């Protein structure tokens, strides 16, 4: 599953982990088994304005 | 003090079954007895332990 997240939020696609986006928008099981790759890019993400 | 072993009997079955139900108050360490205010307060990754 491929999305992009702000910086500070990286932390919520955990396990049991409450918050906006995991209690609203993307939200995975208590018994999760696998793992999450996240890699800043905001260069190819800011633009001036 | 004619009848001991008959009163004894009696005392000792009574004794025991008060044991076994005033230890469910205990603690055991959780931070409360009662079941229902470790599913409130806290979330389920936390209640599990």
């Amino acid at each position: 599953d491929s999305f992009v997240i702000r910086g500070n939020e990286v932390s919520q696609i955990a396990p049991g982990q409450t918050g906006n986006i995991a209690d609203y928008n993307y939200k995975l099981p208590d018994d999760f088994t696998g793992c999450v790759i996240a890699w800043n890019s905001n260069k190819l993400d800011s633009k001036v304005g | 003090s004619a009848l001991g072993k008959l009163q004894d009997v009696v005392n000792h079955n009574a004794q025991a079954l008060n044991t076994l139900v005033k230890q469910l108050s205990s603690k055991f360490g959780a931070i409360s007895s009662v079941l229902n205010d470790i599913l409130s307060r806290l979330d389920p990754p936390e209640a599990e332990v």
